């Protein structure tokens, strides 16, 4: 792989509490400093990276419910003042938007009647989140009206907790998979979805929400167990379950173009498999840079997968260090892929610096 | 081929939000 990266720093985190997420701010602009926030157990915590490795806690958001799981956690900025926000929630199923700036949070949404695995916000409207819950539905909700715009699930919606989902590059479409080892397609580009989050807009102070209960396309064809993470690479599928691989796959057939399948479609096409190993427990993240050149995930024993993902057999690098030994729940890359953040079970972080 | 025109939309959409974030000027944490 022509992917070479240097171990240069590692911390573990006061609290000794699990990390399970981490996400850098790719909303910063060039001159600032790239910042990234991590998640576990009842704490939200931001780091700011300098040279020489450098990692520096900023400051750190404690949640009043000692109880409190945080799993997930999604940067934005505020429309109109231009200022970064961070969306994070878990187990409690609230969806808590903090100021970065101070680590306070400013609102919450109740969100779910149970936990919330994944919030996504959507790539062109910073006002669009999505949340991913074990109450079988995903739910779309507009931030700077405090309105939920849609709830995708009912009739022929996930039959099982949904675990993760993914909007592709331009925000038209959302594609979600959970325990029910089905991957399902919503498309937010619709007359109806498009007239949902205009409305949601015009909105001033109850918004009658949609509930959307058929997907535009469903398979449980690619993985016979949960599909824990799902990502779009371009109009191909990455997805994984508990099988040691991540699966390109597209629905249809091999020549099939994805804004012409029809929701009864019956056919998918798989491309190929990522292959790895010590990675079959649940609640397992992989990740890509801004380019979609790389794809990174951890395993069980702390080792770092690296694909290159610019090929047709694609070459992969395993960065390792002997003190790095427990499950890496989730990695993130800075914008511009010069940093691999790693973050693990036993509350450890690790920068990696692309070489 | 299937992954060089998967490849063409991947690089003409980041490019088309590399722009937007280009276009922007968030204030630092
Ligand atoms: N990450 C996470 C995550 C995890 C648990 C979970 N339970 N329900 C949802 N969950 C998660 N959702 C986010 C998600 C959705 C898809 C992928 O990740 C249970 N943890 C068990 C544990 C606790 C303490 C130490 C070691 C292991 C592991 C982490």
């Amino acid at each position: 792989c022509k992917y070479s990266f240097k171990c240069v720093n590692s911390l573990k985190e006061d609290h000794n509490q699990p990390l399970f997420g981490v996400q850098f701010n790719w909303h910063s602009k060039e001159g600032d400093p790239l910042v990234f926030a991590t998640v576990g157990s009842n704490r939200v915590t931001l780091y700011e990276c300098h040279s020489q490795g450098e990692i520096r806690l900023l400051q750190s958001y404690v949640d009043a419910d000692a109880d409190e799981n945080f799993y997930t956690c999604a940067w934005t900025y505020d429309s109109n003042t231009s200022h970064p926000l961070l969306a994070v929630a878990g187990s409690r199923g609230i969806i808590r938007i903090i100021n970065p700036i101070t680590m306070q949070c400013i609102k919450h949404y109740v969100g779910h009647g149970n936990a919330i695995n994944e919030l996504k916000f959507h790539p062109r409207d910073p006002n669009l989140l999505l949340s991913v819950s074990k109450d079988h539905a995903l739910r779309l909700w507009n931030i700077q009206t405090d309105t939920l715009v849609a709830i995708f699930g009912g009739v022929e919606g996930h039959r099982d907790e949904v675990l993760s989902a993914d909007y592709d590059l331009l925000g038209e479409k959302i594609m979600s998979c959970g325990m029910d080892h089905s991957l399902k397609l919503w498309r937010i580009n619709s007359k109806r979805m498009m007239n949902a989050i205009k409305e949601s807009y015009d909105y001033n102070p109850p918004f009658i929400s949609q509930k959307i209960h058929f997907p535009d396309f469903s398979t449980r064809d690619i993985h016979r167990n949960y599909v824990d993470c799902v990502r779009w690479l371009g109009d191909l599928i990455l997805s994984k379950s508990c099988e040691n691989a991540i699966v390109c796959w597209k629905p249809g057939k091999m020549e099939d173009d994805i804004d012409k399948i029809k929701p009864s479609e019956s056919n998918v096409t798989i491309l190929g498999r990522f292959d790895y190993s010590q990675c079959d427990i649940w609640y397992m993240r992989f990740s890509m840079d801004f380019w979609q050149k790389m794809l990174a995930l951890g395993n069980q024993v702390g080792k770092l997968y690296v694909w290159d993902l610019e090929v047709e057999k694609a070459k992969c690098t395993t960065l390792t260090h002997h003190k790095c030994g427990a499950a890496i729940r989730q990695t993130s890359f800075s914008r511009d892929s010069s940093i691999l953040i790693a973050v693990c079970d036993d509350a450890s972080i690790w920068r990696w610096d692309r070489l | 081929s299937m992954f060089s025109s998967n490849r063409q939309k991947i690089l003409e959409r980041t490019e088309i939000l590399n722009q937007e974030w280009k276009q922007r000027r968030i204030q630092p944490v």
